This record gives structure tokens, C-alpha cells and sequence, in this order.
């Protein structure tokens, strides 16, 4: 007579990629390799009424 | 029985990296989401700042006194619309389209990149106007209320763009504190061909030099058309339920 | 026409090349890589305990001028540290085999009583449970199953009556540190504990030592008081308190700091000071002192003390176990 | 009040499955949806020796 | 006091002075907005209902 | 190994302010969390030294020991980068505190809450709606005096607390109100009324003094009884020719070497334990200093 | 540890988003008549006579039903520990003020 | 890292002077600077303990605390090699100290200035016209009991010199002469108590202690009587009755509020420095000891 | 006074000249011969970052 293992199971991790998400539509993406050196950023709009 | 422990050790430590680098992708999606949440004003305030009839003259002492009165009215009377829609009865669906399309009209879409073609629907054309971020339970209400979906899949980029400081930007990065993106556009325009008037058509290749290059790939999304707009609806609640966090 | 004028530049370049490279940190991640042998270099810990073969020692690198073994031959040794990793210092004792129960927990802190006879061969060492039998269901039952014949303890301490009355017992006891290895010898055991260092076992199938204290004795000083900072380290203390019914031995945990902790104790013992200082006790020159407090070492706050049971002869004792202790013992401070 | 010591941390080759078991898992284990469970955090999440 | 485009901006970009906590037995002041997700509309107005 | 902390500012800070924070380079300030990325709310000592609640120097003292410490490295428009202070390391530290003191080479340094002034320590962040209150570090010898001046002001401004006569200002501010350093007088911010934790600390003193008063060796009193009248000393100018009346009362019995030996023993154990009372803060040891560089090497 | 750095900039001048309360899910507070306790907010201030003060501090209820539960760990050690309330049917009590 | 110092000399040592330093080859010597190459006027303790000026215990105590320690490795003609003692490293130290006290495993060794004769601590180098004085390295329990006995022997001998009827010197040497610790008996040679107050290096330590003792009853009673409040320490009311009756009688009106601060500030400055002194400053722990080789594994 | 900091430490392609600048350089700097100078000692004499 015995006691039986019946199974062993584990969760399956699933990857999530930001570029495959719906939200990504709102933002524009550029890869800046050395962002750690950037001290400031700037945009300037000039308009005539 | 030692080599069996060796392969058990490698799997743990390799597991702890896939843990770390996974926690950085969700961290990326969540930092973009909370950035939009901090630049999103409420709908009772933004609803009236849209009508340029009240603000034609400018915010005088008395124009500011009318607006602050209509904030109180919209706050106290038109809040919680999805709950205000159940009591309504037959006018439900036309109410929800009227109330959602009201959100599109208040958001200012006149941004610099209007000429670019980032995202498009599966079926031809139809640039995606934006994205509704909802909860899981509300996503079911909306799908019913609005009716059958239009496309259910959108096409977009597969990779980022790149920005490099190599070349003449370097020499001004080491000598002067400054760097300027697309140095060659400045040089071609300042010294090479001055006083050629700029026009929307000719400058467009330089306004969107890097962004439109990447090849298209499908993204699973949910699109419903509010009048003249193809607009997406998605919920990121699944990310937060299994990471054991509040949405 | 090449006048020799000083130490040749070329030779010193070779010798400073070995001292230059510091230990590696801050490696960048590519999912395009998803793993690298380089990440292994940052991660591997590269420990001791070779195999005694002639080359297996060299492969493992135990023959290194440093305090910690580093392999690679001449290429090795560039770290010049391991974030201040310090090897443990061990303390060896020779004890009667009838005074120390073999079925201890390998991690229990130990206390050595200072004998007052010179030229003595064997030491006298007490566990937190033996101390209970000496100073005199809970602790009482488990202490007695372990140590019967309390006389074998009272003869190791022949001044115990005079030391508790003079309030001088505590300075003849020095904390040593948790058990690490115990040899069973029928007459004279060879006991080894770790004094001042990261407490790690020497077993060859490597295992983790976690220091244990009976839960009747362990008083969590934090959560007894219950922005505020959340520091990294937390410390474990002992207190020898001379009371009416007898001396008492308790343990404490907190992360506040030495000047605060001494204050917290004077309000934790405020009832027991009054009750002792009550009509029961008269003023005298020596009878004044109340107790002494020493620190045994640091461990990680926010976690690192579980609860478990210690079994022996079909009886259990609730016990707490601290993970990743670091032994660092100070002398006693009088409180009153 | 029922907790571990019914569980064994022996290294078993488990079978990976599709189902989502992460939903409400923390709160369920907190209020005790199952006796004989266990929680391993950090350096304790690893396969035990032999 | 400052222009309304400063209040509409600081409406979401910053949580008001000392709001109450949530999911505690009683209300304290909140100092670490780790997972605080509240907005308070009567702060603009200065009225109570 | 990699000890650093980056504090992200929610809103960009102003141009006039980036100059103020950069002046404070290499200055210690206490972090709440020992984690790689943090917010501003825990950065400075400003949470425990709020403008609204009444100050409590001992409360700030306790907070300074609990916290982890860090040295300021780099200031940007959006980010402050620091490195934590750990027991088994060595740091290059800088003397940039506003009420200025000149450090001795190779002397221990003590960290203390801002005592000479609230204004001196604050760098107000009007943009992010906070204020960063650095601690003050001094040489240990002078910090011990500053601690005593604060404590003795609680006890004396309790008896004489408000007197219509010149009882207050006669000595309290004349003695305790200011610390005098080499060729300089630095005024002290004395709190008007102590409510928390100042009297609680002095209670533990009077616990020692009421124990110790019984253990005074008599051979010591009889020595000073003669020294005040017969001989003269620099130390004994404090007592004019007249001896205190209480010393004349305790000293009745004749001397015994057996008794004093057991007093000087038992008192000595209480004095060792006294040293742990006066600390109330973390101290740093120094190895080098350059008055032109203002950069010591603490530890 | 794993670190990451990101920078963001706005593409256009005007407001580009809008969130809204859609559908109420619950009412957390309970809207109770619970009154704030003044003794706890200001615990030092008191009247002249001790016995008179004790009588008021008891006939009102500020010891067995006080909010902040002062005792030697509070005035001696400077810590604040909330008090009691074993179970609540309604939810998070909403303090009222007069 | 590299822990090593080379103390080069100006002139050669005599064959005698070399043997007198081989005897002290494993032992602790303070250092002036941590740099790799140094002169000889820096290393000893003789700069503080000199034949030209009066020695002081507190001046030698203040020096050993902040200074740099070292252990002697090797001695050659016109050279001395030492290694620095730095936290985080285990050392092997021998005990070559003239008043010989036995050592035990896992004890706590205390570095204290040489309070016995100077002839035991010094090694005179007639070549370079300097003398190297070695600090006593002692087991701490003995250091404490020795410290009070020479401090007491100094107080009594001055008392009995002031008047003969006070005490009996034969009873002074009886209890203050010997020292017993852990079954061993050691006898410390008492000095010859110079007459004038200024000499006898213990004189400053004894005055600091005896002036604090004479002020403590007057000042302790002011502290407790002022501290009484509504919510005070539970024990503060209890230890009042403990005080002797002769202390409680004092009324604070006698001395003006002018002097009470002068007495309190003086009494509190001495009490603070005295407390750190009795901890005995620098300590180093032991892990093993072999009486045959006289080598302690310390750190 | 003599603030003397309006100098930039940026890494530059420098030019080497034989005219010796070391004569009385430290004494001049200390007594304020020229405003806008900087002294770098030890690890600060490195070539500056970007």
C-alpha cells in the first residue's frame, strides 16, 4: 500500500511589451543611448497672429 | 547529485533576472500611464474652457465669476455619467456616444505631429485618433452600449527611433554646453540656402525625419468609431491584478 | 644618448596595471542578449572550501595573499575587497560533555562564564537554557528535559550566591556568539562558535545558520511601543536583570539607536524597578544596581526573524530564528 | 488556523500550464482559502538541497 | 490666487494640503502618496455640500 | 558596492534656486529610505522640523540617528544624486555649513540638528512646495557644549521661567544664550518653551544623579575643603574663600579607605553608562583636512 | 537592482487629455456622526485644578473612548498609537468637527 | 590596500639600542601620520610624555583616541618597519609590557597611557636623541580597577599631607596597593606623590573628579526640584526619597541665580569628559591567546 | 572677496606652448594676480566629463 503523488504544476509567466500595448499610441518614442548626460531639453514655438 | 544541484542553481539565478527585467517593462508602461494621468484635467473644468464664446474677450473679473459658476454646475449635475445612463432607459446608447464624443472634442489635438502617420487601423486608412484607457468592468459596459466593434486591430511601429550625438554635435557638446538635434538641417538652411521660404510641404520631411521610418506590425486593440474618429479602447488592469497592485 | 635617469616607465606600467582594475558593478541589460556570460561575472560569488587535490586548491584559489580566496592565478586579486566582506573569526572551547547538551540548535547564542582558577584546562560555557536552570509548561519543562541534575551547573559557578547579591554576576559572563559546529566527545566536547563576523556554517554541503532564542525570552521592543525612518540594520540585545524572585535573562530587538534604546528600557522596566525598590529591598552600597545590557550584533531589519518550534523527546518549545546574523559584541552597560 | 509543514520544498520538475493562478492569490492566501500553503520571499525562493 | 491655468494644472499635478488617508480605521493626514489616487474638487471652490 | 540614491523632483525647480543647492555640495543630509530611487518628501530634515509644529531639538536628534545618511554629489534641474554613508567605507566630505567653524585635522566630527538658526539650514524649494533642512556638523568638542547649553536652558528657564525682574537675562542668556568660538560669538536659537522629549531626557539624568549622590567618596570632599582655604588654584577660583555649606555637613565622619574603594568602584560603572546618554547623535572621524580645499576625509 | 531612465516632452501647447469619474463603485467613509477628539489634537492644554480637569476628562470620555490612547510610551517616548475599535459595521469613520 | 610604514633614522643605532627594541618587536605604538615613509620624532608617545614638561593623563588620553596605531614588524640598523591597525583586519600581537598582567581569550584589551613609571614605558635612543614611549595595552577589567586605585591613592596622599590626623598611610597602601583579577594577584608600585599641586600627572584628573564631586549634591537637587511636572517619569518621584537627608535640606536661595549657572556649567563640563574617560578610550577585542607564545589574535 | 570662478572646466583640445607658466604661479594665484582662476587638487585634475 502506498501514497501517490498526483501532479506537480507551475505558473506560466507572460511577457508584456510596452510597444505592443494600446496606450503606446499616445506617445512618440526615440531611443537616447546617453540620456544620463542630457542636462535639459527644449522646444520653442514662434507664432504670428 | 551535485550536478543536479548545479542546474538547479543556474535556473534560480537566471529566473531572478527574468524577474528583474520583467519588472522593468511593466515599470515602463506604468510610468507612461501615470504621466498622462498627471496631465489630464477633470472633465467638469475642461468642458467649459472649450467653448470660445465665453472667453472671447478674456478672463476679466466677471468672466472668471461665470466660469467658476459653471464648474459647480457640471460638477454637481453631470458627474458619474455611466451611472446616470442606467436610469435613462431607451436613450442610453445615444447618451454614451454623446458623452464620450464630448471627451474627444475637449482634448486639444493640434499638436506638432499632425502631419505624421504613426498609427492606422487594420482595414485601410483610418488613422487612430487616440486611446481610451478604462477599467475591465467598464470595458464591458461600453462594448454593449456602443455596439459591435469596427476593426479590432491596429498597425503601428515595431521599434523606436535613434538619436546620436556623433559628428558636429559632438564638437559643440564638448566646447559649449549645448547640442542641437538635426544639425544638418540648420547648416543646410542657415548657410547653404538662406531666404528660401519655408512651407508645410517641404519642411515635413524634417519635422518627422525619424518617426515614420519603422515598418508596420499588428497590435491587438479595440477600436470603435465615434463619428469622424477611429479611437481605441484598452484596459491595462490585467497587468496590475497579477503583479498584485492596485490599478 | 638615452640617459638612464630613473625607474623605467615601462616596468611600472606593468605593475600598476594589476592594481588599477576595481571590482565590477553597473552592467547594462539587453533583452536582445537576455543573458550574458558577463552578467555571470557580476553575479558569481566564487567561494572557499576546495577539494584538497593538488590543483583543485589552485583552481579554487585558496592560496591567495588576501583574506578571501580569489581564483584566476595572477589575473585574480583585482577586487582588493568584497564590499568589505570579512571572514568570520571562530572561537574554540573545551567543555565538559555533561554541562552542554548535544541536542542544541546550532545557532543558539552561547555565554562563557569566567572561571577564577588559573592554569585551568577546560572552559565553562552556558546556553540561554542552561542559564535558566542555573538562575533558578513553557521554558521550565524544556529546560529540565535538557538539563537534569542542576548541580552540575552550580559547581561550575561556585560564587553564584555572592555574585547575584553583589550585583556583579553580569561582568563575569561574556557573550561569545552562536554555535556553528559541535563535536560530540564522551568526556570533553570541542565547541566552536563565531566571534565577530558573518555567522556561516562550515558544513561541506553548504547550509545556512540562523540564530535561535526561546520565545518566552524574546521581547520585540519595536511593536511594543506600537513620519519615521526605515533604516537597514537591526540589532539584538541581552539583559541580565537582578529582581526579587531572581535574576532574569531576556532578549530585545529594535533599530532605533543606542541612546534611545537605553531610554526605552528604563520605561519597560519601570514597574519591575519600583516593585523591587519597594519595601522589599533596603538601601545598601552594592544592592543598588538593577541590570546590564549588551548588544550581540546586527541583522537585516524589515524581516529576518521567523517563529518555529524546537523539538526534543516529544516536547516542543516556541522559538524565534534570526536570518543572516552578523556577530558584533559590546560590553555591558548598567541601567537604572 | 492551518499553515505549512504540510508542504515540502523538494525540487520537483513541475508542469507549466496555461491557467492564470495569480488572480487574488495574495488575499486568498492571507484569509486562508487553503490549508497547507507556504510563502517564500526573496533569498528563500530557491530549490532546497538533496 | 494665481491664474486659473495654474489651478487647473496644479489640480492633478499635486495633491492638496493634507488630505485624509484611505482604508484606515480613522482618517489621518497622508504624507507619502505611494498608492494614493485621489482628486478633491471642492478644494478649488472652497464650499461644502 | 554601488551606493547611490537619485531623488526625482516632481516639478522643475527655478533658475535662481539651482545656484543655492549647488553651493551645498558635499553636505550630509539624512534619507528616510535606503533605496536607489526616491522622492523629495523624505530627503531633508524638514518633516521633523515643520514650520507649523513647535521645534524639538531632541526629537530631531533621535531622527538623525535612525535615518540613513548621504552626501550630496550633483544637482540638476530635475534630479539630485547622492551617495549613502555606510559603516565599512570612507567618504570625501566637504565643510560647507553656513555658520562657519574651522575643523581640526584628524578630529572626530559630530552631526547635529540646525541649532544656530533655522534660516541658515533651509534651502526653500518654492517650485516643489518643500524646504530642505540640512543638518549641522561641528567638531565634537564644540558640539558637546552646544548640547549642554540647550539642556540647561530647559531646567533654568523653568524655575526663573518668566520673572518680572532681571532674573532671566541675568545669566541664562548671558551664559547659555550663546556659544563663543575663536574670535567669534555665534548666537543660539533657544526654544521659548520645551514640551516634548526635552524634559523626558533630563528625567533620565536626575535618575543618575539621585543614584550617584549617595556614592560620592568622602575623601574627595575633605580634600577640597582644605584646598579652597589653604591653597589657591585656577580651578578653585569658582568657589570664593567660603566653602559650600552642604560639604560641611556630609563630611562629618572620619575617613576610611575601605568605604571609598567601594564607592569609587560602583560610581565608576554609572559614569561609563552616562557616556551613552550624552551622545544623541552620530559622529564621524576625520583623517585629513585642507583649509584651502575645505575637504576632509571622514569615516 | 535594475535602473531605468526616461525623459518626456509635450508635442503641443494645449491640454491633451481628460479623465472623468465614470461610475461610482462604493462609498468608503460611512458618513458617521463620529466627532474629532480635541484632547488628542491638543493633549497638553488643561485647566488649573487637577481634580476638576479629571472630572471633565472623564464625564466627556477621553480615556476609554479617546482616539490616541496616551500612556508612558506616549509622553515619555514620543510615539502615537491609535486606540481600540474592535469592529466596525459601517466603514472608515469620518471625523466631524464643530 | 597596503598597510605598511617605514620609519627611517638619521644615524645608526648602537648594538645595545637594537637589542632593546627587538624585545618589544610585537606591540602597539601610536603614529603621527599614516603616510608610507615617515620620520622618527613622530612615532613615539614621548612628544606628550616628556622630561621637559609636566605630564598629564588627560593630555595623553586625548592623544591616543584620535591618533593612528601601528604594530612593529622588524627592526634594523637605521630603519623601523610597522603595519597600521585599521578596522576590518585581524592582527597578531605579542605582549611585551613591563608590568606584566596575564591575558585571557575573548577578553577586551584596553590601550591606556603609561600610568606606572616612565622607565617601564620608554626605550631611550641616544643616537637620534629621542625616546619612544609605549602605551600600556591592558585587559580592560584590570585597567578599570587600576585606574580608580591610583586616582584614589593620589587623593588620599594629598589629604593626609594636608593634615596627619585624617588618614593612615599604612592603611592606604594596604587596600590601594594590590590588584586581583581572575585568580591572579598583581602589585602596582605607587609613586612618591610630589608635594606641589602642579606635578604628579594624576593631579589634573583628581582635581576634575573632586571638584565635580563637591558640586554634585548642590546641582543635582536643583535639577530634580525643577523637573517636577504633571506627566513626568514614574521613577523620578521614587528616587527622591533615596537621596540622603543632608542633601534635601539645601535651599536654592542661598546662592544667587548668578552662580548656579556658573557651578552647573562647570560641573556638567567635567562630568561629561569624565564619562568618556572611564570607558578607557580605544579598545581592541581578543579571540585567542597562547601563554607559551604570548601572542593574542586581536582586532 | 575675489570670487574668481567664472571659468569652465570643459574638456578642450588644448595647445602646448613652450613659454613656461610655472614661475610664481601658486603665489600669484593666492595673492590674486588674476581673477577667474580655479585650483584642482588630486582626483579633480582628471579630464572632465561631458
Amino acid at each position: 500500500k502506498f501514497e501517490v503523488l498526483l501532479g506537480v504544476y507551475t505558473n506560466a509567466i507572460q511577457y508584456v511589451r510596452f510597444l505592443e500595448t494600446a496606450l503606446a499610441v499616445s506617445c512618440v518614442n526615440t531611443e537616447f543611448k546617453d540620456l544620463s548626460r542630457m542636462t535639459d531639453g527644449k522646444i520653442q514655438f514662434r507664432i504670428s497672429v | 547529485v551535485e550536478y543536479a544541484e548545479y542546474v538547479g542553481a543556474v535556473k534560480t539565478v537566471a529566473s531572478a533576472l527574468q524577474f528583474g527585467v520583467d519588472a522593468l517593462e511593466r515599470g515602463l508602461i506604468n510610468t507612461v500611464l501615470s504621466v498622462k494621468l498627471r496631465h489630464a484635467p477633470p472633465m467638469f473644468i475642461l468642458q467649459t474652457l472649450a467653448d470660445p464664446t465665453f472667453t472671447e474677450r478674456g478672463f476679466s473679473k466677471t468672466v472668471k465669476s461665470d466660469l467658476i459658476a459653471m464648474f459647480k454646475r457640471h460638477l454637481l449635475e453631470h458627474s458619474f455619467f455611466l451611472d446616470r445612463a442606467e436610469n435613462m432607459g431607451s436613450g442610453f446608447s445615444q447618451y454614451v456616444r454623446s458623452r464620450l464624443s464630448e471627451m474627444v472634442a475637449a482634448v486639444s489635438g493640434e499638436s506638432v505631429l499632425k502631419g505624421v502617420s504613426t498609427y492606422t487601423t487594420a482595414k485601410g486608412g483610418e488613422p487612430v485618433g487616440g486611446v481610451f484607457i478604462v477599467t475591465d468592468n467598464v470595458l464591458r459596459q461600453l462594448l454593449t452600449f456602443l455596439g459591435e466593434e469596427a476593426d479590432n486591430q491596429i498597425m503601428g511601429p515595431s521599434s523606436y527611433a535613434s538619436f546620436v550625438v556623433r559628428g558636429e554635435n559632438l564638437v559643440t557638446a564638448v566646447s559649449y554646453g549645448r547640442v542641437m538635434r538635426t544639425f544638418e538641417h540648420f547648416m543646410a538652411r542657415i548657410v547653404d540656402s538662406p531666404e528660401k521660404a519655408g512651407s508645410t510641404k517641404s519642411d515635413l520631411p524634417a519635422v518627422a525625419a525619424g518617426v515614420e521610418d519603422q515598418p508596420r506590425v499588428p497590435i491587438s486593440a479595440a477600436v470603435i468609431k465615434l463619428g469622424n474618429h477611429a479611437v481605441a479602447v484598452e484596459s491595462l488592469q490585467k497587468m496590475y491584478n497579477d503583479t498584485q497592485s492596485p490599478y | 644618448m638615452k640617459v638612464q635617469g630613473s625607474v623605467d616607465r615601462r616596468r611600472l606600467q606593468r605593475r600598476i596595471a594589476g592594481l588599477l582594475p576595481p571590482p565590477a558593478r553597473r552592467l547594462n541589460i539587453s533583452r536582445g542578449s537576455e543573458f550574458t556570460r558577463d552578467v555571470r561575472g557580476l553575479v558569481e560569488e566564487h567561494a572557499q572550501a576546495s577539494s584538497l587535490s593538488a590543483a583543485a586548491v589552485w583552481r579554487a584559489g585558496l592560496l591567495a595573499p588576501g583574506e578571501v580566496a580569489v581564483a584566476g592565478g595572477g589575473s585574480g586579486g583585482g577586487s582588493f575587497s568584497w564590499s568589505g566582506w570579512r571572514p568570520p573569526v571562530f572561537g574554540d572551547f573545551l567543555i565538559h560533555a555533561s554541562s552542554f547538551n548535544n541536542a542544541e540548535a546550532t545557532g543558539t547564542p552561547l555565554f562563557q562564564f569566567k572561571q577564577s582558577d588559573p592554569f585551568s584546562g577546560v572552559d565553562a560555557v552556558f546556553t540561554p537554557l542552561s542559564l535558566f536552570i542555573l538562575m533558578n509548561g513553557g521554558l521550565t519543562r524544556m529546560a529540565n528535559l535538557l538539563y537534569d541534575s542542576p548541580a552540575t551547573l552550580a559547581d561550575l559557578v561556585p560564587d553564584f550566591g555572592r555574585l547575584v547579591a553583589d550585583r556583579r554576576f553580569h561582568n563575569f559572563i561574556t557573550p561569545v556568539g552562536p554555535l556553528v559546529e559541535n563535536i560530540k566527545s564522551t568526556y570533553l566536547n570541542k565547541i566552536t562558535t563565531v566571534v565577530h563576523g558573518p555567522v556561516v556554517s562550515k558544513a561541506i554541503p553548504r547550509s545556512t545558520v540562523k540564530v535561535t532564542v526561546p520565545q518566552e525570552a524574546f521581547v520585540d521592543l519595536d511593536a511594543w511601543l506600537s513620519l519615521q525612518p526605515c533604516p537597514a540594520d537591526a540589532r539584538l540585545y541581552v539583559a541580565l536583570t537582578y529582581e526579587e524572585a531572581g535574576p532574569r535573562f531576556t532578549f530585545f530587538q529594535s533599530s532605533r539607536g543606542h541612546c534611545q534604546i537605553m531610554n526605552i528600557l528604563r520605561i519597560y522596566y519601570s514597574p519591575s524597578i519600583m516593585h523591587r525598590y519597594a519595601v522589599v529591598q533596603p538601601l545598601h552600597i552594592e544592592e543598588l544596581t538593577f541590570g546590564a545590557v549588551a548588544c550581540l550584533g546586527t541583522f537585516s531589519a524589515t524581516d529576518g526573524w521567523r517563529r518555529s518550534a524546537f523539538n526534543y523527546r516529544g516536547s516542543s518549545l516556541p522559538v524565534v530564528e534570526i536570518d543572516s546574523f552578523y556577530s558584533n559584541v559590546s560590553d555591558w552597560e548598567v541601567i537604572l | 488556523m492551518a499553515s505549512n509543514e504540510g508542504v515540502e520544498n523538494r525540487p520537483f520538475p513541475y508542469l507549466t500550464v496555461d491557467a492564470d493562478l495569480l488572480s487574488n492569490l495574495r488575499q486568498s492566501a492571507a484569509e486562508g482559502l487553503f490549508h497547507s500553503f507556504d510563502l517564500l520571499v526573496g533569498k528563500d525562493a530557491r530549490e532546497a538541497g538533496i | 490666487n494665481r491664474g486659473l491655468y495654474n489651478m487647473v494644472n496644479e489640480y492633478s499635478q499635486r495633491l492638496g494640503g493634507h488630505p485624509a488617508t484611505s482604508n484606515t480605521e480613522v482618517q489621518f493626514v497622508v504624507i507619502a502618496g505611494t498608492d494614493v489616487f485621489l482628486e478633491q474638487p471642492c478644494s478649488f471652490l472652497q464650499e461644502a455640500f | 558596492m554601488d551606493l547611490k540614491v537619485v531623488v526625482s523632483l516632481s516639478s522643475r525647480l527655478y533658475t535662481d534656486e539651482i545656484a543655492k543647492m549647488q553651493q551645498r555640495i558635499g553636505c550630509i543630509l539624512p534619507l528616510a529610505s535606503t533605496h536607489g530611487t526616491q522622492n523629495v518628501q523624505g530627503l531633508g530634515l524638514g518633516q521633523v522640523y515643520s514650520l507649523e509644529t513647535v521645534p524639538d531639538y531632541v526629537s530631531m536628534y533621535n531622527y538623525l540617528s535612525d535615518c540613513t545618511l548621504a552626501v550630496l554629489d550633483e544637482v540638476s534641474v530635475d534630479s539630485l544624486i547622492l551617495t549613502k554613508i555606510v559603516p565599512g567605507q570612507t567618504y570625501a566630505i566637504k565643510n560647507k555649513y553656513q555658520p562657519f567653524f574651522q575643523w581640526h585635522g584628524t578630529g572626530s566630527l559630530s552631526v547635529m540638528p540646525p541649532v544656530f538658526g533655522r534660516e541658515h539650514a533651509t534651502v526653500k524649494l518654492e517650485s516643489n512646495d518643500v524646504d530642505i533642512v540640512f543638518p549641522m556638523v561641528l567638531p565634537t568638542p564644540i558640539a558637546e557644549e552646544v548640547l549642554q547649553k540647550i539642556l540647561l536652558f530647559n531646567v533654568y528657564s523653568r524655575v526663573v521661567m518668566q520673572a518680572p525682574g532681571n532674573a532671566d537675562m541675568l545669566d541664562v542668556h548671558m551664559h547659555l544664550g550663546s556659544v563663543s568660538y575663536l574670535g567669534h560669538h555665534y548666537e543660539l536659537a533657544l526654544p521659548e518653551v520645551p514640551g516634548p522629549l526635552g524634559l523626558a531626557l533630563l528625567d533620565n539624568l536626575s535618575l543618575y544623579f539621585c543614584i550617584m549622590v549617595t556614592l560620592l567618596p568622602r575623601a574627595s570632599m575633605r580634600l577640597v575643603r582644605g584646598l579652597i582655604r589653604h591653597e589657591h588654584h585656577d580651578l578653585l577660583n569658582l568657589f570664593q574663600e567660603m566653602v559650600p555649606d552642604e560639604i560641611a555637613r556630609i563630611d562629618l565622619d572620619d575617613l576610611s579607605v575601605a568605604d571609598d574603594l567601594s564607592r569609587m568602584r560602583v560610581m565608576m560603572t554609572y559614569l561609563q553608562s552616562l557616556a551613552s546618554l550624552f551622545n544623541l547623535g552620530p559622529r564621524l572621524a576625520t583623517a585629513a583636512y585642507s583649509q584651502e580645499t575645505l575637504t576632509a576625509t571622514c569615516w | 537592482e535594475v535602473h531605468h531612465e526616461m525623459a518626456s516632452i509635450d508635442t503641443g501647447l494645449s491640454y491633451s487629455s481628460t479623465m472623468t469619474p465614470a461610475r461610482v463603485a462604493a462609498i468608503t467613509t460611512d458618513m458617521g456622526i463620529h466627532t474629532q477628539d480635541f484632547f488628542s489634537v491638543f493633549p497638553a492644554e488643561a485647566f488649573g485644578n487637577q481634580q476638576v480637569n479629571d472630572y471633565i476628562k472623564a464625564k466627556v470620555g477621553a480615556q476609554r473612548n479617546g482616539t490616541l490612547l496616551r500612556d508612558p510610551r506616549t509622553y515619555l517616548a514620543g510615539m502615537t498609537n491609535v486606540n481600540g475599535a474592535p469592529g466596525l459595521c459601517h466603514g472608515q469613520q469620518a471625523t466631524c468637527e464643530i
